[PDB]
């Protein structure tokens, strides 16, 4: 399904990020996908299930997640992060800005899993 | 023996015997003033906290009542100014028994004199008044003859255009060698002109005549009023605010307001809770001007008591120097109703 | 027996309703101010350790303004 | 467990210098008034990997060392480089920040902070259109009309309502109930469900919406009769509410810096301000992130002339973002060297830039195990600002607040490394 | 603005909406039912409908140096490529 792709704080990923990016607590409040639950209904997916997430720029896997603030239809919210960080547009536009924000991506069910911290900074090949 | 059933947010209390006795609560009618159980002889009333029952949402009901203490002598349907308790003896209501004591208040709207301004209907504050009107057709505040004369237009199309209200009609169509013409009728539909002139105006080639000018009825206004006794509390906006001194009110309990604008910390919630659109937040006017904190006009006030119990600081105190009722012919009840003075 | 009542898992710390709170205002001066108390004062509740944590609750008199300044449902007047 | 008050807090740009600290054994173990996530700086979380020593990496595996060799190293990349990278900053304190920029000159290093990826593009609009500010203390006592444009201060800036909105003012002294709350957002929030009034307008248009607000400003009829989603005497009764206020502030967020048309939504943003104290007093506040983005700006903007994306390669300063930011030297793959002090880009930069530091030199004046971590070849933890290091701070709107030393490190300070990095770097040249 | 009294029959009746009252609930500190009336003198047509309704007669309504006559003006295009000369123009023009 296309989906418009926002992203930004919340404040469980907020008291996670100054608690540890290495915790468990990190990946449970930003590798995952709020979306609307009637969305949900219409993609067959319940809280729990992971999300394969594609954009124009890469892919990612995240837990969908009931949105607790209700978002517009066609809207999904990724917190920010690494894992939101893989689908988002790069291009700045020469304002030294990326594109955060309200982004087209493909969502679609899937088995796989998600990625911890260590393990999805693998993709970059260091 | 009492017994009580509880129908959602609804009580009610029964004894059955040779006299049969049932007291009826209706949550929805309770402002959670408090009065019933300051007035009740055997503490049977609990109230819960006035703010809490009227800024967020309970599953309980606004009181509670204690069956193994109510005696169903009904004093706090008496008392109560919001019409929200009442007491049924062998099935007839006590504000039907002179022998039983009746708070004095009323609410009247001479017909004769209301205009059916509406004003009052906006501003009750328990949307206790209905106020209904009938204006005159259109075609009536308006005079005047209008014709086109359908041989000079030339079907332009302009007036149809221009026309305000959508009064002119053109019966457009392709021509044809059989109809060589490109419309077959116009038509001014004179319940919707209102007789502007601006056809006429507008109009090429001078084809529409439009003037504005025997026992015709003058046309005028009718309506009615009601006021639901259920839901009137008796403060007095009507009265106030009627242009025409149409509306009459008067109020059970005499009393005074007194605010401690400093103790006040302007947390809103008595202006939610008071019933009768007494309190509010004057808004400053200018830049750098101050206003009265917490501001009141007690014309509108019946001094219920609700306010002063909402505030958590003891901002607000409401005395309380008489009740008007019909005759209090117990002297244990006349002594229950002056504990409630203050 | 309706009271105060917190649910400090749902909390952000933000502070809404120990301002909004009159009860507070009235005792503390910076309170009243948006500000959280830094002289001793004993008001209702505060944010500490990051939560709310109702403190003196037989001050409240249960009239829901703090209710109402949360949206999160972390506050609530409810039977005890 | 000795009370430490009037504590600043190292997290958001609200700056609240009212926290309490619990301290245990010099340790910090709990706060007061401190917001959720405040709290979670100042107290360490069981398990989460604070480093304690130095580290470099040989073949994926990192090794301890000295700080001296650490800063060898690291001086030895950027003093060979030829385009180094100096980013971040806003999680320090200020003397750091300075040291930074003379070690940016000597290196002949671009030097940028986490603006270029937050209010960069309010930077760019306020160049253009001006900047129209106040400082806290002014909403407090006189704001009528408070605006949350694009930003979720629920989320975000906890205490940032409670502190400005509900607190109540010598001009508005009933807190809440003597101001129209407005915020405009394409979800509900929960900033939203506080409002009076929500614009749930749609995505990318506010520059469109703004548009219109503008035009009816000044007297012009609106051509469209819905703009972004809103209905044309919805837009026409929001202008009314703003030039009916005795004052106006307008605080504004990401929504407006990260979508579509970015420093352009703030330019329009400012000057409808700007127009509006016509009619009445308006200002704007942009809700500045970190709790010292502000500072390093107001740094680098007094030394340099510069606010961010300078470039000292030539010797003089030179600017301009779009060239001379952090994600433009790393998307077109300008920068070998990069140097990251306060700040996360591995979590936090998009993926085309993270493909371009996996292939150059990273260097993380880092104290905690981020992403960014990950990614590097030398790790040098510091002291942390705000609980074990003293320094100035800038709060959103530019006021300077010195953040306080709770407890004591074994640990170096962000400006003490820099400052012998800065006398290595000199060296190595 | 102080004879009338905010009935609303005159913006209910208006023909063209040119009459806007804004409403309002009261409060003790604001005890009227609206704060001001206006008339849109660019919609108003001026039949007078508001005066006759008025219940307090507060409205004067009344139908009346170099100022341009108000005239028509166009223009006229023939496709010569799709012209076909049939004339149909030149007999229905009047
Ligand atoms: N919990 C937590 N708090 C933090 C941080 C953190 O990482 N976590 N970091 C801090 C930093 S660095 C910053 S910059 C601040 C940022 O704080 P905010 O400016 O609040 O940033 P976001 O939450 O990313 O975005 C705010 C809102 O923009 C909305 N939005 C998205 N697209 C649009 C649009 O097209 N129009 C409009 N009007 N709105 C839109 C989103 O729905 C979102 O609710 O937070 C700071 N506080
Ligand atoms: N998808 C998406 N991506 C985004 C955003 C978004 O909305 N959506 N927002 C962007 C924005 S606005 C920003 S600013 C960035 C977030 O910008 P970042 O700066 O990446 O945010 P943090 O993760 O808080 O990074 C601060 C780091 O500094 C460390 N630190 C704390 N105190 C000190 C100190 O005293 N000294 C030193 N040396 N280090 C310290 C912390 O442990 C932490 O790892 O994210 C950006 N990326
Ligand atoms: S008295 Fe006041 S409280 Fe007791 S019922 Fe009638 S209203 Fe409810
Ligand atoms: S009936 Fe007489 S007793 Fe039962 S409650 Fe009402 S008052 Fe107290
Ligand atoms: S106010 Fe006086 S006139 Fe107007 S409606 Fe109510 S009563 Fe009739
Ligand atoms: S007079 Fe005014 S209204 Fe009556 S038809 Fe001609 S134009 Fe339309
Ligand atoms: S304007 Fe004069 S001519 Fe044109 S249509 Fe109306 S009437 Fe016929
Ligand atoms: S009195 Fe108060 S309540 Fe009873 S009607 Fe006139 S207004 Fe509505
Ligand atoms: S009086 Fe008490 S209740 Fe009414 S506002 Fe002031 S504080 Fe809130
Ligand atoms: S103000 Fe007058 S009426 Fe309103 S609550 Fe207090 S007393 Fe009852
Ligand atoms: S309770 Fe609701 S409001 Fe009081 S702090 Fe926690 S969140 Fe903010
Ligand atoms: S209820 Fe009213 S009083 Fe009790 S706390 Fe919340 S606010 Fe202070
Ligand atoms: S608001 Fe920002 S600053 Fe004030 S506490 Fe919460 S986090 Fe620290
Ligand atoms: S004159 Fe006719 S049109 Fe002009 S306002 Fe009165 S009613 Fe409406
Ligand atoms: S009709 Fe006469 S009174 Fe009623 S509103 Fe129009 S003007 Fe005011
Ligand atoms: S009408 Fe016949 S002639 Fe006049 S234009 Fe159309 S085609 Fe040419
Ligand atoms: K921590
Ligand atoms: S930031
Ligand atoms: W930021």
């Amino acid at each position: 399904m296309r989906v418009i792709l926002n992203t930004g704080r919340t404040i469980w990923q907020g008291q996670a990020i100054e608690s540890g990016k290495d915790l468990k607590m990190y990946v449970d409040a930003a590798a995952i996908i709020q979306m609307n639950p009637e969305m949900m209904k219409q993609l067959g997916i319940a809280e729990g299930d992971n999300v394969k997430v594609i954009s124009e720029y890469g892919d990612v896997v995240v837990k969908a997640v009931e949105a607790k603030e209700p978002l517009p239809e066609g809207m999904v919210y990724i917190p920010m992060g690494p894992w939101a960080n893989r689908v988002i547009r790069p291009y700045t536009d020469s304002t030294a800005t990326p594109s955060f924000k309200n982004i087209p991506v493909e969502i679609i069910p899937t088995d796989e899993e998600v990625l911890d911290m260590p393990t999805l900074m693998k993709v970059y090949g260091k | 023996e009492t017994t009580e059933v509880i129908e959602g947010k609804n009580i009610t209390v029964e004894r059955t015997g040779e006299e049969n006795r049932r007291l009826i609560f209706q949550d929805c009618l309770c402002a959670v003033c408090g009065l019933c159980g300051e007035i009740c002889p055997v503490s049977a009333i609990e109230v819960n906290p006035t703010g809490a029952m009227v800024r967020t949402e309970q599953e309980k009901s606004k009181i509670a009542i204690d069956e193994n203490k109510c005696v169903l002598c009904g004093m706090c349907s008496s008392i109560c100014p919001f019409q929200a308790l009442d007491l049924q003896i062998d099935g007839t209501s006590i504000k039907e028994l002179a022998e039983y004591p009746k708070i004095i208040k009323s609410a009247e709207i001479d017909d004769e004199t209301c205009i059916q301004c509406k004003a009052c209907e906006t501003a009750c504050p328990q949307d206790a008044i209905t106020i209904t009107r009938e204006l005159p057709e259109r075609k009536d505040l308006v005079t005047g003859e209008i014709e086109i004369d359908k041989d000079t237009c030339i079907y332009c199309g302009m007036c149809e255009e221009m026309c305000p209200v959508d009064a002119i009609e053109i019966d457009h169509q392709t021509p044809s060698s059989a109809s060589p013409v490109v419309a077959t009728d116009i038509r001014v539909d004179e319940d919707k002109c209102v007789h502007c002139g601006i056809c006429k105006r507008i109009c090429p080639v001078d084809a529409i005549m439009q003037v504005c000018r025997y026992e015709i009825k003058t046309p005028e206004v009718t309506g009615t009023s009601y006021i639901d006794p259920e839901l009137c509390v008796n403060c007095g906006w009507c009265q106030e605010i009627c242009p025409v001194d149409a509306a009459t009110v008067t109020k059970p309990f005499e009393g005074e307001l007194i605010i401690d604008q400093d103790t006040c910390q302007a947390c809103e919630t008595c202006v939610m809770v008071c019933p009768c659109n007494v309190l509010s937040f004057p808004k400053p006017e200018k830049p750098g001007e101050k206003t009265t904190k917490l501001h009141k006009d007690e014309r509108f006030c019946i001094y219920c008591g609700a306010c002063e119990r909402s505030c958590p600081v003891t901002a607000i105190t409401v005395k309380r120097n008489r009740i008007n009722t019909t005759p209090i012919r117990s002297k244990a009840w006349k002594n229950a109703f002056d504990s409630l003075l203050k | 027996a309706i009271g105060l009542k917190a649910y400090p898992e749902l909390c952000h710390g933000c502070g809404n309703c120990v301002i909004a709170c009159p009860v507070n205002a009235l005792r503390s001066p910076e309170v009243a101010g948006g500000k959280g108390p830094t002289d001793d004062v004993e008001i209702i509740m505060i944010v500490e350790d990051g939560v709310v944590n109702i403190k003196n609750p037989d001050l409240c008199g249960k009239c829901g303004t703090c209710v109402e300044s949360c949206p999160v449902d972390a506050i609530r007047l409810e039977e005890l | 467990m000795e009370y430490v008050k009037n504590v600043v807090c190292p997290f958001c740009g609200t700056l609240c210098d009212d926290i309490i600290c619990k301290v245990e054994g010099n340790e910090i173990v709990g706060t007061i008034n401190a917001c959720r996530i405040g709290h979670s700086k100042f107290v360490h979380a069981e398990g989460a990997m604070r480093y304690k020593k130095p580290l470099i990496r040989k073949n994926g595996e990192f090794v301890e060392v000295s700080y001296d060799e650490a800063i060898d190293k690291a001086a030895k990349i950027l003093a060979e480089s030829k385009r180094p990278l100096m980013y971040g900053w806003s999680c320090t304190e200020c003397e750091a920040q300075a040291v930074g920029v003379e070690l940016a000159e000597e290196a002949g290093a671009v030097i940028d902070n986490t603006a270029s990826v937050c209010h960069g593009p309010s930077v760019l609009a306020l160049q253009d259109v001006g900047y129209p500010i106040c400082t806290f203390g002014e909403v407090k006592n006189r704001a009528d009309v408070v605006v949350y444009w694009g930003c979720n201060p629920m989320h975000a800036h906890p205490r940032h309502m409670s502190r400005n909105v509900f607190a109540r003012g010598f001009f508005r002294e009933r807190g809440r109930s003597d101001r129209t709350l407005i915020v405009v957002d394409p979800r509900k929030t929960d900033s939203a469900k506080l409002a009076d009034i929500h614009l749930q307008l749609d995505f990318d248009r506010d520059y469109e919406l703004l548009d219109a607000m503008r035009a009816c400003l000044l007297g012009h009829e609106i051509l469209y009769d819905e703009v972004a989603g809103v209905p044309r005497e919805q837009i026409e009764e929001a202008v009314e509410v703003l030039k009916n206020a005795q004052f106006g502030i307008l605080f504004f967020g990401m929504g407006i810096t990260h979508s579509r048309g970015k420093h352009r939504n703030i330019d329009t943003a400012i000057m409808m301000v700007q127009d509006l104290n016509d009619y009445a007093k308006w200002t704007l506040i942009p809700m500045r992130g970190h709790y010292n983005v502000t500072g390093f700006n107001q740094v680098c903007t007094w030394e340099s002339g510069y606010p961010y994306c300078v470039d000292f390669s030539g010797g003089e300063p030179r600017y301009n973002p779009g060239e001379t930011g952090a994600n433009d030297l790393l998307q077109n793959r300008e920068a070998d060297a990069m140097m990251v002090i306060a700040s996360d880009p591995g979590a936090h930069f998009p993926q085309r830039a993270l493909e371009r530091m996996a292939e150059i030199p990273v260097i993380a004046i880092e104290p905690h195990r981020t992403p960014t971590t990950e990614m590097a070849d030398i790790i040098i933890p510091p002291a942390i600002v705000g609980m074990e290091a003293e320094g100035t701070a800038y709060r959103m709107e530019g006021v300077p607040i010195r953040m306080k030393k709770v407890v004591d490190s074994d640990l170096l300070s962000d400006r003490e490394i820099l400052e012998r990095l800065l006398e290595k770097v000199r060296e190595y040249k």
